[PDB]
RNA sequence: GACAAUGGUAGGAGAGCGUUCUAAGGGCGUUGAAGCAUGAUCGUAAGGACAUGUGGAGCGCUUAGAAGUGAGAAUGCCGGUG
RNA sequence: UAACUUGGGAGUCAGAACAUGGGUGAUAAGGUCCGUGUUCGAAAGGGAAACAGCCCAGACCACCAGCUAAGGUCCCAAAAU
RNA sequence: ACCGAUAGUGAACCAGUACCGUGAGGGAAAGGUGAAAAGCACCCCGGAAGGGGAGUGAAAUAGAACCUGAAACCGUGUGCUUACAAGUAGUCAGAGCCCGUUAAUGGGUGAUGGCGUGCCUUUUGUAGAAUGAACCGGCGAGUUACGAUUUGAUGCAAGGUU
């Protein structure tokens, strides 16, 4: 129907890449590679790589006319993460961690 | 909840009310004028909502006390600042305008629920004689015992 | 019309007409109930029972006999280690009345 | 035989849980917390049956004081009139009276009056 | 226990100074991997009871099965067959203890007929005549039931 | 006394109490307070001082 | 000093609402195709 | 059918709920078991069912027997996540 | 309408205020130590603004029924301007 | 009428091993795709990772970090609601709006009014500014053996019992 696609576990931490997300959602699919390539955080490469391949195959697969297509709906969720130290005073070690996150982007026309 | 009524506002109605304070007694009036505030003076008064009447103190100017009250009733306030009760003033002070004496004697009458504020917000005070008020078209009430 | 009619341990103000709920009667489900206790009698030309207005009565066919939903009676001290819990659910019958004053 | 946990605990918390439903955020959501609100809850609603029973009485009698004032009689004496003459009417039906037909109101204060 | 579980001995850290729980082995109960207070230990649950009182239960469960059906019996054949289920041509059910005076190997193997079960008169005991539904003596160890029992 | 059916002298076999397994019991100090409900629990076998 | 009571869901979100980052204001090439940061070059085309 | 009693800490007395296993009987299960989820269901309580989704192989009921039989608190232990 | 006897199982041995007869202190203490009574402890409900120990009164459960107790009846706030 | 992966050995996994100590010594975690590897040819976006089709399979909403997949916790959508209001968060009363059930005097939300200082422990007395608990999950405390006594039950009985 209208077609999606997800990278999983790209290693931002998720409140870093929902800031640039909240800007892309909602938005037709040309000016939301246009804010994507503009806004200089580090998910924005991402982000846009999934939006490319998400239109990619909404073409190649269900043959949507790709100019029509629109943002329908964006997120990323908790990934695993990875857990590592860190050495302190007194010689106590504390925690760090390495937070990972799965992107997913959806694209559209009508609705049938 | 066998079966009592409860009015609301589609089921209510308010109308508007004078009074001239000229020869009463600050006190006795103004609780009455709460009372009238309040819906109490109607047997579909309903406690969750305002049923009450609009009123309109009139000739606020010569309303009257007993005692030493001119003098000894002080009203006090607190600016919140050090050294802020900035607080005192005569209850005489009916001079400087004294809606406010008869706004605050009713309001300190009525209860502190935010319904209660609103209530108190159907009152209107004048020292003189005339009102704006004229098109709402109030009836005069006369002030019982 | 109004009824008035002392029906459970409480009053009640029938319209004839209108279902009326009521502690229960246990007279079986079908069967029509007859209030011989009515105190007053409204709409025009009205009678006041002092008390009970003399040999009026409502008349009432029987619909159900039911029992309410229940309401847990939990209760509770602090710090003695001690609660209570009771379901509850009280008996009831409903009925409509027909024809006030017969 | 060792018995393990199982089920159990879990139902009985989700039992409490699923008790707790309008409440705010954690309130419905953790076991300690939700069973405690609904606790209190219980004790609350206990006492608050109890009380209900007079919060009634009260706007039925306040209703009835204003009815009489209009006809220029106190609540005082008008209850007091009605005993007299041996009315034996009941608080919320002399109110809901009161409201549906004036006339039926005026016509049981006039008795009151009476034998008075 | 915890004095079997394969560590302890030495306290886990110093009582106080830490903010740490006192602790004083890492095997005790409330530990994960810690030991188990009053497990099951090797036991023997089984009791003594007064011997009339055998004799008794014994006499109870046999008239038990009289006063509906017990049945009797000629006697025994040849070497080894499922020619016992045509033996019960004399039409016994599901369940049946068939009791020989005295170990009659043969009619012993009679045996892996799905529910039967044959002892001699020695044995007979109140829980396999008590499954049950219906037993057959045969006539000696009838007799020696008689004989034992009274 | 059909084996699926067996009944217990009606006289015989109360439940055991088990202490410490909730408020409703009734036990859950299990018994006594603060003082020689400690573990030990030495009561010098027959004595006072 | 330290937190003497955690935050709640709701407290942590409201102090959240001004935490977001702008749309960057941007604008078509003339004639280039792709869009660029207002008063920015624009590109080798 | 009238009548009486029924606040309660330490604590005594009683009757019961549910969990794992066992015995005997009687049953359910790929035309979908346990488990998990959801629900406006039922009992005086502990607690018991029913329908739908998920799940993919095991499980109830009755009577009795035996217990590693019930958790919210121990600056309790382990793990996950704030 | 209870009492006593014998036996199985207990918990308790930090008490508190008020009233009152008293010692100690200073006819001081929300002090202390004895006698007597109540209440709290283990008691919810109503009154005393709030207020274990005061006043009224002892919650089996449901009701949107009635009469009362202490305390109340101009408004907040039920009831006498 | 023993455990079933926080259990049962410390060790169901190349355990006295990672790891720690100069040393004696201490001492873990970690089981499960499927009936069968049939473990996704090929096309597509991507440097790759990862993904959408197309396929294998009863199932991959069984795809390898693979049975079931609870809770805390993190998100996206929205039905009712909220910016004059002093809140142990509920309870009792109640309009409005939305909905339609294990059909029964139904479900969600809630303007506004009444009432209302968590729990546990410990104490004469705790909203206590006295103790404990970040949250969720699992695990975590009157047992067994022998003897003594008392009650109930059953069998005998001037006997009873090994
Ligand atoms: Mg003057
Ligand atoms: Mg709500
Ligand atoms: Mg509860
Ligand atoms: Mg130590
Ligand atoms: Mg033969
Ligand atoms: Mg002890
Ligand atoms: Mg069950
Ligand atoms: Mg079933
Ligand atoms: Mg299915
Ligand atoms: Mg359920
Ligand atoms: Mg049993
Ligand atoms: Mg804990
Ligand atoms: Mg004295
Ligand atoms: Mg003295
Ligand atoms: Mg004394
Ligand atoms: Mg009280
Ligand atoms: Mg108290
Ligand atoms: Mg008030
Ligand atoms: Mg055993
Ligand atoms: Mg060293
Ligand atoms: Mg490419
Ligand atoms: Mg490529
Ligand atoms: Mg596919
Ligand atoms: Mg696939
Ligand atoms: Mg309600
Ligand atoms: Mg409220
Ligand atoms: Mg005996
Ligand atoms: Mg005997
Ligand atoms: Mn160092
Ligand atoms: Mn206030
Ligand atoms: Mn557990
Ligand atoms: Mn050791
Ligand atoms: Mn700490
Ligand atoms: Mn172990
Ligand atoms: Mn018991
Ligand atoms: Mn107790
Ligand atoms: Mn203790
Ligand atoms: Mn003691
Ligand atoms: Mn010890
Ligand atoms: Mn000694
Ligand atoms: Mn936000
Ligand atoms: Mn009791
Ligand atoms: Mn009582
Ligand atoms: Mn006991
Ligand atoms: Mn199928
Ligand atoms: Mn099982
Ligand atoms: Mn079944
Ligand atoms: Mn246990
Ligand atoms: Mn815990
Ligand atoms: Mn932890
Ligand atoms: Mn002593
Ligand atoms: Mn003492
Ligand atoms: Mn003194
Ligand atoms: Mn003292
Ligand atoms: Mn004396
Ligand atoms: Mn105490
Ligand atoms: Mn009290
Ligand atoms: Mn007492
Ligand atoms: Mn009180
Ligand atoms: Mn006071
Ligand atoms: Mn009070
Ligand atoms: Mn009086
Ligand atoms: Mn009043
Ligand atoms: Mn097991
Ligand atoms: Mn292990
Ligand atoms: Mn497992
Ligand atoms: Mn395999
Ligand atoms: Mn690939
Ligand atoms: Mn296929
Ligand atoms: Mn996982
Ligand atoms: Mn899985
Ligand atoms: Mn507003
Ligand atoms: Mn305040
Ligand atoms: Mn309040
Ligand atoms: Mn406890
Ligand atoms: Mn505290
Ligand atoms: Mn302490
Ligand atoms: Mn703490």
């Amino acid at each position: 129907m209208e077609a999606k696609a997800v990278a999983r576990t790209i290693r931002i931490a998720p409140r870093k890449v929902r800031l640039v997300l909240d800007l892309i959602r909602g938005k037709n699919a040309a000016e939301a590679i246009a804010i994507l390539k503009l806004t200089n955080k580090a998910s924005s490469p991402v982000i846009e790589k999934v939006l490319m391949s998400a239109l990619a195959n909404a073409e190649h697969n269900y043959d949507m006319n790709t100019d029509e297509l629109v943002v329908k709906e964006a997120y990323a969720n908790e990934g695993p993460t990875l857990k590592r130290f860190r050495p302190r005073a007194q010689g106590r070690a504390s925690a760090i961690n390495k937070r990972t996150s799965h992107i997913t982007i959806v694209v559209s026309d009508g609705k049938e | 909840m066998r079966q009592t009524f409860m009015a609301n506002e589609s089921n209510i109605e308010r109308k508007w009310y004078v009074i001239d304070a000229e020869g009463q007694t600050l006190g006795r009036l103004s609780s009455e004028v709460a009372s009238i505030l309040r819906g109490k003076n109607k047997v579909t008064y309903t406690p969750h909502v305002d049923t009450g009447d609009y009123v309109i103190v009139i000739n606020a100017s010569k309303i009257e006390f007993t005692g030493n009250k001119e003098t000894d009733k002080v009203y006090y306030r607190h600016s919140n600042h050090p050294g802020g009760i900035k607080s005192i003033t005569a209850g005489e002070l009916r001079r400087t305008n004294p809606e406010r004496l008869i706004e605050n004697s009713i309001k300190g009458m009525l209860p502190s629920t935010r319904l209660g504020e609103k209530q108190g917000k159907k009152l209107f005070v004048y020292g003189g004689a005339e009102h704006p008020h004229a098109a709402q078209q109030p009836e005069n009430y006369e002030l019982r015992g | 019309m109004f009824a008035i009619i002392e029906t459970g341990g409480k009053q009640i103000k029938v319209e004839e007409g209108q279902e009326i709920f009521v502690e229960k009667l246990d007279v079986n489900e079908g069967d029509t109930f007859t209030f011989d206790k009515v105190l007053f009698v409204g709409g025009d030309s009205v009678k006041v029972g002092a008390p009970t207005v003399e040999g009026a009565t409502v008349t009432a066919t029987v619909n159900k006999q039911g029992r309410g939903k229940k309401i847990t009676v939990f209760t509770y001290k602090r710090r003695k280690n001690s609660k209570r819990k009771k379901g509850h659910r009280q008996p009831y019958t409903k009925l409509t009345i027909d024809k006030i004053n017969a | 035989p060792r018995v393990k946990g199982g089920t159990v605990t879990r139902a009985r918390r989700k039992k409490t849980i699923k008790l707790a439903k309008g409440y705010f955020g954690s309130k419905h959501t953790l076991y300690k917390v939700a069973k405690q609100q609904v606790m209190k809850s219980g004790q609350y609603a206990f006492r608050d049956r109890r009380q209900r029973k007079r919060d009634f009485r009260k706007l039925w009698i306040t209703r009835i004081n204003a009815a009489a004032r209009q006809h220029e009689m106190s609540y005082s004496r008008l209850m007091n009139g009605l005993k007299k003459a041996g009315i034996d009417i009941n608080r919320k039906m002399l109110s809901e009276i009161a409201i549906s037909d004036e006339k039926a109101f005026a016509q049981l204060v006039t008795k009151a009056k009476d034998a008075l | 226990n915890r004095s079997a579980v394969s560590g302890g001995g030495r306290k886990p850290w110093k009582q106080k100074g830490t903010g740490r729980a006192r602790q004083g082995t890492i095997r005790a109960p409330q530990w994960r991997g810690g030991g188990i207070v009053f497990g099951p230990t090797p036991r023997s649950y089984a009791y003594k009871m007064p011997k009339k009182m055998r004799r008794l239960a014994l006499r109870s469960a046999l008239s038990f099965k009289a006063q509906e059906n017990g049945l009797t019996v000629v006697d025994a054949f040849n070497f080894e067959a499922p020619k016992t289920k045509e033996f019960k041509n004399v039409l016994s059910t599901l369940e049946q203890p068939k009791k020989v005076l005295v170990v009659t190997e043969n009619e012993d193997v009679n045996v892996e007929l799905s529910a039967r079960n044959i002892p001699g008169v020695q044995v007979t005991t109140a829980q396999g005549l008590n499954v049950l539904d219906i037993t057959n003596a045969d006539s000696l160890v009838i007799t020696e039931a008689a004989a034992k029992k009274v | 006394m059909k084996l699926h059916e067996l009944k217990p002298a009606e006289g015989s076999r109360k439940e055991r109490n088990r202490v410490g397994r909730g408020v409703a019991t009734g036990n859950g100090k299990t018994s006594g307070r603060g003082h020689k409900g400690q573990k030990a629990r030495s009561g010098g076998g027959v004595r006072p001082g | 000093a330290v937190p003497k009571r955690r935050t709640s869901k709701t407290r942590k979100n409201k102090r959240r609402t001004h935490f977001k980052i702008s749309v960057p204001g941007m604008t078509e090439c003339p004639n280039c195709g792709r869009e660029y940061k207002l008063s920015h070059r624009v590109c080798k085309n």
